């Protein structure tokens, strides 16, 4: 494990980064609002300062309305929520297949990482008129 | 018994890992600041400038 | 600058009218009907308690909220 | 619900001040002002008091601002009124924030564990502003020494932290 660790310290390179971060103002029951996050997008992943995550629903004149993807108990008034940058996603590919995971994507029966290689947004838009064909088999 | 030790092995990396950290950072903290210092700022401005 | 002679003269304001602000014990009404007031000052009010109007009228102060009592 | 409907009396303030031509006469009263009301909170109390009648709080008003600008003194004045004096401050800040948009400089706030020298924060100050597209940009250090030997830079609501995020992306990417 100390050569992957050695092999990982060389690999890696160190450099500095935005995080496009806003300050909570109200924590309740499930759902902060907060300031800042002047180019948040509706229904994105936004991280909070401990590591738990949630979705950004209303953007308001001057505060965004998220609703926390996670135990909220951790998270007060003025907190660091910064900004992934990506909407709403799962995980998806052939290594989810007989395997148990939350609505995040993220495994829950405890047998390791899933291994998926590109992601999918969780809303998109449905199939087409024109796609379709009649059901028959 | 073969997952959990896979998983018991990668808990050890992790309870190791979270060690060596706490050090790294005292090792770090002990080193120079008077030359480093004006390193990291020459550097830090530097770094914006690609960035 | 200036704002150090603003903040004597406020300063100044408060400390001419600090008589008027007797608010500790007493209230003024802001609001009346129906069986409900709404009073103005009564820092020191507890909740649920026993008051008096100016008439001898007996009133209960229920909801002490941050700058009125009801 | 109160930041909205002080940035509306902000920004009809600056929209007069922009009209009027006499923007730094404006600019430095109501920061006196916001320094003077931010010093002594008993003054919003003396305001709310219902037994002195508008006419009382007017003239307290008048002669306690008495040697501030005319659109300012105008505005306070309405804001008497409409039982808004309660909302004064924050219109106070939100018209300095407001103003700055105008002149071009933004206010950004940098943590360093060591106090970095002039030189340093002009060109770090030049260099940002010419990446945001200010004119000019104003430093405003800390002391804080939590830092592992570096600064990390707040550019309004956008950090560059470069002093122990180094650290925690390797123990990040580590495990």
């Amino acid at each position: 494990i100390s050569a992957l660790i050695k092999q990982q310290i060389e690999n890696y390179e160190s450099q500095i980064q935005v995080s496009d971060v806003g300050t909570v103002i109200q924590v309740g029951d499930g759902i902060a609002r907060a300031h800042g996050l002047d180019n948040v997008m509706s229904g994105e992943l936004v991280e909070f300062a401990n590591g738990v995550m949630g979705m950004a629903l209303n953007l308001e004149e001057n505060n965004v309305g998220i609703v926390i993807l996670g135990p909220y108990t951790g998270i007060k008034e003025g907190d660091e929520v910064r900004r992934t940058g990506r909407i709403m996603e799962v995980p998806v590919g052939e290594a989810l297949i007989g395997r148990v995971v939350n609505p995040l994507g993220q495994p829950v029966d405890g047998l390791g990482p899933v291994e998926t290689t590109e992601t999918r947004p969780i809303e998109s838009p449905a199939p087409g008129v024109m796609d379709r064909r009649s059901v028959h088999e | 018994i073969e997952r959990e030790k896979e998983q018991a092995m990668a808990a050890l990396r992790e309870q190791v890992a979270s060690l060596s950290v706490l050090i790294a950072s005292k090792v770090i903290e002990k080193e120079l600041t008077e030359q480093d210092q004006r390193k990291l700022i020459e550097a830090y401005i530097k770094d914006v400038q690609e960035v | 600058i200036r704002a150090e002679e603003i903040s004597a003269l406020i300063k100044q304001q408060i400390e001419n009218y600090e008589s008027q602000i007797q608010v500790s014990d007493v209230g003024t009404v802001i609001q009346v009907g129906d069986g409900i007031a709404r009073a103005h000052g009564l820092d020191n009010v507890m909740s649920g308690e026993l008051v008096e109007f100016a008439n001898g009228v007996m009133g209960m102060a229920l909801n002490l909220e941050e700058n009125n009592v009801g | 619900n109160q930041e909205v409907i002080a940035k509306r009396y902000a920004s009809a303030l600056f929209q007069i001040a922009l009209e009027q031509g006499q923007l730094d006469r404006i600019e430095e009263d109501v920061r006196a002002v916001r320094q003077a009301l931010a010093e002594n909170g008993e003054f919003l109390s003396l305001l709310s008091y219902p037994k002195l009648s508008l006419d009382q709080k007017k003239a307290l008003i008048a002669e306690a601002f008495a040697g501030v600008s005319t659109p300012v003194q105008n505005t306070l004045l309405l804001l008497l009124e409409r039982h808004r004096f309660g909302l004064v401050p924050e219109l106070a800040e939100q018209f300095l924030a407001l103003v700055d948009d105008a002149r071009g400089i933004a206010k950004a706030v940098a943590y360093s564990a060591r106090p970095l020298t002039d030189e340093e924060l002009r060109a770090l100050s030049d260099v940002f502003a010419q990446k945001v597209g200010k004119q000019t940009l104003e430093i405003e250090n800390i002391i804080d020494p939590e830092l592992i030997g570096g600064v990390r830079l707040r550019i309004g609501n956008r950090i560059y932290d470069g002093s122990v995020s180094g650290q925690l992306e390797r123990i990040r990417r580590q495990l």
